[PDB]
């Protein structure tokens, strides 16, 4: 499944 | 004269941290990061040792910045009109634990161990230095490859350390604590460990385990990858719902999950060269 950054 | 003693080269990246260009000081021609963040995007400021008003951010790496730790070293600094100017360590060859987990997949738990080890001591670092980093995650993660040593960056979303509650958040809310989703207050060294099992999970099973609010705050972890009994049961002490029935740091490093930790030079040769 797909992986993502997260921001902050 | 800043422009006229570092040698600016490519853009590194760029977001909600700012706009960090690799450099090398003319001087001796040593690595350096260059971080540029504008001053009208800056939410909290400090003074440090001479009133000057600087962003926190500064404030924060000054605290850390003495001698050497897995921490990155803030070298120099400058003003701008319109911004402020970091001036950076910067490993070289460098990769961001976000991407190697990406390329790598999960890790090994020998590798992870290492990894997490180095980790919870650049975090006991901070905490020592009344520092608290607020957004302990992959991304936030260097890893020098050669000398095996990992680095923790990106304090703009710190706070000085203390004991009463935090009633304030900006850090990344996927490795942020249930008492932070549901109640908008936390303690510091409790949502540290919270992170810190996020991480780790992130580890052995190559990505983080929640991704939604009603994740975060059911307290449910499904291993998606095979994971020794003593590394879940780390993971799940970690993420306990309740802040209170997490371990402390020095619960985390005496559990038997977390014995027999690699030597930085043993981890590059063996897993990183
Ligand atoms: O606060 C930061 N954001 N990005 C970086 C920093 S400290 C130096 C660094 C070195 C190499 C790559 C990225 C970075």
């Amino acid at each position: 499944r797909k992986r993502r950054r997260h921001p902050s | 004269p800043l422009e006229s003693q570092y040698q600016v080269g490519p853009l590194l990246g760029s977001g909600g941290f700012g706009s960090v260009y690799s450099g090398i000081r003319v001087s001796d021609n040593l690595p350096v990061a260059i971080k540029h963040v504008e001053k009208d995007r800056i939410s909290d400021w400090g003074e440090l040792p001479n009133g000057t008003r600087v962003p926190m951010e500064v404030v924060l790496l000054k605290k850390v910045s003495s001698g050497f730790s897995g921490v990155i070293r803030l070298l120099d600094w400058f003003e701008r009109p319109d911004s402020f100017v970091l001036i950076l360590e910067r490993p070289e060859p460098v990769q961001d634990l976000f991407d190697f987990i990406t390329e790598r997949g999960a890790l090994q738990e020998e590798l992870a161990r290492s990894f997490f080890w180095q980790v919870l001591e650049a975090v006991r670092h901070c905490h020592n230095c009344g520092v608290l980093h607020r957004d302990i995650k992959d991304e936030n993660i260097l890893i020098d490859l050669n000398r095996g040593e990992l680095k923790l960056i990106d304090f703009g979303s710190g706070a000085l350390l203390k004991d009463t509650v935090y009633t304030d958040f900006d850090g990344t809310r996927v490795y942020s604590p249930p008492e932070w989703i549901r109640y908008h207050r936390y303690h510091g060294r409790s949502a540290a460990v919270w992170s810190l099992g996020i991480l780790l999970y992130d580890m052995v099973c190559g990505d983080i385990p929640f991704e939604h609010d009603e994740e975060i705050i059911g307290g449910q972890v499904f291993f998606r990858q095979r994971v020794s009994s003593e590394c879940q049961h780390l993971i799940r002490w970690c993420l306990a719902l309740r802040p209170s029935d997490r371990p402390t740091f020095e619960e985390i490093q005496n559990h038997p999950w977390m014995q027999d930790v690699l030597l930085p030079q043993e981890t590059a040769e063996i897993h990183l060269h």
